[PDB]
């Protein structure tokens, strides 16, 4: 991954 | 002053945002939102200047088969779009406070930097501080991130005047980030001392109770209240009702939350009371105890109301910390039993854990977003 | 919990409608919508699930001589139009909202009763409530309406199992409708404390204007906004001209709105504009002062875009604009070319345009949520 969140 | 408060992500993280965006008009100061279209609406019942950006979190407010912001294959595309129309929010301001999304974030903290302004960031727990993570797990963290959006960053860093950067990481997350969360519910480890943790941001809640609620809550015994978010999840569901019954159980009343989507409820022996968008502010300050699950935002309102609690951990944090601070009791399991959530209650309502629950809240602040201010309105004097 | 949102009328007796349903399906809820055909491509274009039922209301959508579905002679088709599309879309909702046309909000009501759901009547403005009518034509509207439709709603109401009913213009608004209207423009009188009135139910437009829109104001000075909506009256044209003038007299460009009445520019000018269909929320970002209609929907737009505005007479919001002090009531249906220069010039006064925009904020636009909310509490108590 590399481009956090939350969704 | 003018601030600009960008952010990219779900409501948990959203919402302290637009909280202290809300605080920092009150006192005078033009702020300016930048956030995902799908928060229009919420600005606007609030009412703060915001500039739409990007994808929408909400899978629903967004196209067919629309990617969400955070799709890998669209990183570029975000890089991107937020360099693009972040100028023109960011016109007038003097400061910039960002949280969520990495890539907006560095793609935000650039245009701070061109403009020479100061720029801070936020996370919601002690557990995201960068200085709670392992020195290896910061190299994957800046690796993987470089790695992702590395490349497209510096091309408009470069299209732009700025000078190539390394370690997205570190340049989106600020060698200490701020912590907006309560000092009481989320302290500080021994590692994270050179930290500024502002307290929680959460926006005051006006709204009055329901006529209907009113007179239920008059007409008898102080209820218990139960709820566990919005998670249409099957178990959710089942804990509801394993809790409904450790409360009837304990002869006592339930004022219970229930979603928009959820199917209406075949009947209500006169004891329950269903609740939707209500205020919880107001409310757990008319209840016994509350029984919900690991949240933050609940366990807080909950602890400045100084009621007693019931937390159901995730497959632990929060949970933990109300047993730690001995004012309520982490029940486990997707499901606890009627006998597991049947003696927490036993717990709950006792006198004494009542005065340690009134004890808490009189130790836990409701100045976050005040004293956040006060922190940007110094730092525009001294870096402007 | 799904809710059925119903009625027959204007545009502005359908947009509210529309919002709400929008916002329930936004905050998780799920809403159908049963609205006359004319419809159906606005909600194809909120996202809002629709089906279509009875005559078109817009004149020019149906063929030519065919009565309206407000016309008494169809009466009895209505009613029986109702009763026959609306089990389909009615089926497993929770409760149901309604406005409009009363022979269609009693065959729903009575559909909605038959499944044991709570139904809400809507109205757009105070003015509108059964408690700022004498109870006297209060039993006008009983007598006129049991006799209109009477028996054929009860025929139907037979049909599934319900004893009949009367006094059907209590029965179609209940004993207590809403008013969705906002406060500060539509406020309750003290003759109906008790109603409930939840603020305006205004749908968040999106939608961009298009690129010859754009270019006309760009390529000059802030035009004046002149529409009537869904006027379709003869006056209506002959009141479109008059302003076109008063506007232009005074030397300002215009944006006309085609309408109902498909009003057409009275030359090729370049310093005016028609449109269709357009983001009015928009739009009145960015106009001078609008001169429009009397009607709850376009009046409370422009006094949340914080312009001044221009009120055509029948002969209710026409006097609250004035009295609001945000704008000017002139005479019609057709306003003399003195009036509107007089009006276009006291509204674009320095005075006007000041309290235009404070009033504007003075708008709550929590109007779909409050709806929302007691929704969610009916369904629960009942
Ligand atoms: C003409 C037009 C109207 N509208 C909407 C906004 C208004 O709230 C709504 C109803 O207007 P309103 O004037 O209340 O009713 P009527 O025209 O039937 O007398 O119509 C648009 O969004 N776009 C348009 O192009
Ligand atoms: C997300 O990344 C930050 C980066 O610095 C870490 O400090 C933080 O611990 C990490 O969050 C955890 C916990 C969480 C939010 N529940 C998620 O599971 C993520 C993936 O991991």
């Amino acid at each position: 991954x590399x481009n956090x969140x939350y969704x | 002053m003018r601030v600009l408060i960008t952010g990219c992500g779900s409501r948990g993280d959203t919402e302290p945002l637009v909280a202290l965006a809300a605080r920092l008009r009150e006192l005078g100061a033009d702020a300016r939102m930048c956030l995902p279209p799908d928060y229009v609406e919420r600005c606007a019942e609030v009412g703060v200047p915001m500039v739409p950006v990007g994808r929408a979190v909400r899978a629903g407010a967004r196209e067919p088969g629309e990617l969400p912001p955070g799709a890998a294959e669209v990183v570029t595309e975000v890089v991107a779009e937020w360099f693009d129309k972040v100028p023109a929010a960011i016109e007038g301001c003097d400061a910039v406070v960002t949280t969520g999304l990495l890539p907006a974030a560095v793609a935000v903290r650039s245009m701070a930097e061109k403009l020479g302004i100061p720029y801070r960031y936020t996370v919601l727990s002690p557990d995201h501080l960068p200085s709670e993570q392992s020195q290896a797990e910061r190299d994957m963290y800046n690796q993987g991130a470089d790695r992702l959006f590395g490349d497209a960053v510096n091309s408009h860093r470069a299209s732009i005047g700025l000078p190539p950067v390394e370690h997205l990481y570190d340049y989106g997350y600020t060698d200490q980030p701020w912590l907006a969360a309560d000092p009481v519910l989320s302290p500080l480890r021994p590692t994270d001392l050179g930290t500024v943790q502002t307290g929680a941001w959460i926006l005051p809640d006006e709204r009055p109770l329901s006529a209907e609620l009113e007179a239920f809550l008059a007409a008898g015994s102080t209820p218990v209240y139960v709820g566990f978010g919005s998670s249409s999840r099957p178990a959710t569901a089942d804990a509801a009702k394993m809790a409904i019954k450790a409360v009837r159980a304990s002869g006592r009343r339930i004022v219970l939350s229930r979603g928009w989507a959820d199917l209406v409820l075949p009947d209500d022996g006169a004891d329950c009371f269903v609740v939707g968008e209500v205020n919880l502010q107001e409310l757990f300050g008319r209840v016994a105890a509350a029984i919900h699950h690991d949240s933050a935002g609940t366990t807080l309102l909950a602890m400045r109301a100084g009621i007693p609690q019931i937390v159901v951990r995730r497959v632990a944090y929060h949970a933990d910390r109300v047993a730690e601070l001995g004012v309520g009791v982490a029940v486990d399991g997707p499901v606890p039993t009627i006998d597991s959530l049947s003696a927490a209650l036993d717990t709950a309502l006792a006198p004494e854990i009542r005065a340690r629950a009134t004890t808490v809240a009189d130790t836990i602040r409701a100045d976050g977003t005040t004293v956040a201010a006060q922190l940007l309105f110094d730092a525009v004097s001294l870096e402007k």
